């Protein structure tokens, strides 16, 4: 368990969280994006299964 | 079932590295052909290369591998998924091609796009510039790169990702598109277009370096009592 940095602002994430798409962005970042009820990759722009929940 | 490509596959599936499933790939690639299937699935072999494929696929799944290069595309496919690889460029695209997911590679170049595409995906490359993007596109995600501008965006553009790449400037917004992903470029201003932009679009522009004036401009605009335009976000 090494230093995994945001895709979006290359700070190791306090709470990485791995998408489906194998993509690693934090936790709190995951959460602001959900807020918004845009349930996608932010890197990639793969939908996320219905509901879903970091 | 044709005795050519038996003979290929066959000496293909004799000169890997001891750690590639060619022996599995060797099955999956007579089977598909065997049966005419129209998807080839060679995804997370640890292939370094792929012989010469099955000319009737449609779909090509072989994300997860090891490939430098890819041989010759056969000419009905319409998704490529080759995500999480070690491409360094891409041959020649087939005019069928409507998908092309082709992420998390080292490509520094692309060759010309084909008429017919809708989805493109080459976030996490190494591209310094793109080709020009064809009409039928609904889809372009290019974060992670090395861009330092973009070309013109086609007019059925619904969603646009390219956080963290050097653009100075973004062209005018289609009003097709309904997600902007923007952050981590060199922007000083935004396109009037994109206060034009449905009021359930989203557009993510934070960390760019707006000017003043920029600001002021988007503040008396958005938070005016009659507008209408996407919700953009700063931070
Ligand atoms: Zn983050
Ligand atoms: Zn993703």
């Amino acid at each position: 368990f090494g230093i995994q940095p945001c895709s979006i602002c290359l700070g190791d994430a306090k709470d990485p969280v791995c998408l489906p798409c194998d993509h690693v962005h934090c936790l709190r970042c995951l959460r602001a994006w959900f807020a918004s009820e845009q349930m996608i990759c932010p890197y990639c722009l793969t939908a996320l299964p219905d509901e879903f929940s970091p | 079932m044709n005795e050519f490509y038996l003979k290929t596959w066959s000496e293909w599936e004799k000169n890997g590295t001891p750690g590639e499933q060619r022996n599995i790939a060797f099955n999956r690639l007579k089977i598909c052909l065997q049966n005419q299937e129209a998807e080839l699935n060679l995804s997370e072999l640890d292939l370094k290369t792929l012989p010469d494929l099955p000319p009737q696929i449609t779909t090509l799944e072989i994300r997860k591998n090891l490939l430098t290069h890819l041989p010759d595309l056969p000419p009905m496919l319409k998704v490529i998924h080759a995500q999480f690889n070690q491409l360094e460029s891409l041959p020649a695209l087939p005019e069928t091609l409507e998908e092309l997911n082709a992420g998390d590679n080292k490509i520094k170049e692309l060759p010309f796009l084909p008429e017919n595409l809708t989805h493109l995906r080459v976030h996490n490359n190494r591209l310094h510039i793109l080709p020009l993007l064809p009409p039928e596109l609904k889809l372009l995600v290019v974060s992670g790169n090395r861009l330092d501008s973009i070309p013109p965006f086609p007019d059925k553009l619904e969603g646009l990702a390219l956080a963290n790449n050097f653009i100075e400037q973004l062209p005018e917004l289609p009003f097709s598109m309904n997600r902007a992903v923007l952050m981590n470029n060199n922007l000083t201003t935004l396109p009037e277009s994109v206060l034009r932009l449905a009021q359930n679009a989203f557009v993510n522009v934070a960390g760019n370096p707006l000017s003043g004036h920029t600001m002021r401009t988007l503040q008396q605009i958005t938070t005016g009592p009659d507008y209408s335009g996407p919700r953009i976000f700063f931070s």
